[PDB]
């Protein structure tokens, strides 16, 4: 980008930060925990209680 | 000479057969009334956010 600009000759530039875009740790985030909303089940089939 | 004893009552008890439970309060040895309002769902949050 530009870190200092006055006319399209003289300007300086400078290399944009450093942007580690990735997962989690652990893959936190992936996974709705700890919701009303959002519940998943593990219920058994016949006696279909979660 | 054959004094009658009478039994003692027995006060039938809490936490009983039908027995709405709640752990502070009392319970209730009845029938009982619960409500689902939508005046209410207002200050919980994480289960209305826009809906």
């Amino acid at each position: 980008h530009f870190a200092d600009f006055v006319d399209d000759r003289r300007a300086t530039a400078a290399g944009n930060r450093p942007n580690y875009i990735g997962f989690r740790d652990n893959f936190i985030g992936m996974m709705y925990y700890n919701s009303g909303s959002n519940t998943g089940s593990f219920s058994s089939q016949t006696q279909q209680l979660n | 000479m054959e004094v009658y004893v009478p039994p003692p009552r027995v006060m039938a008890p809490t936490e009983g057969r039908n027995s709405i439970s709640y752990n502070p309060i009392a319970p209730l040895q009845d029938t009982t009334h619960i409500y689902i309002i939508d005046n209410k769902t207002s200050d919980i949050e994480n289960l209305n956010i826009h809906k």
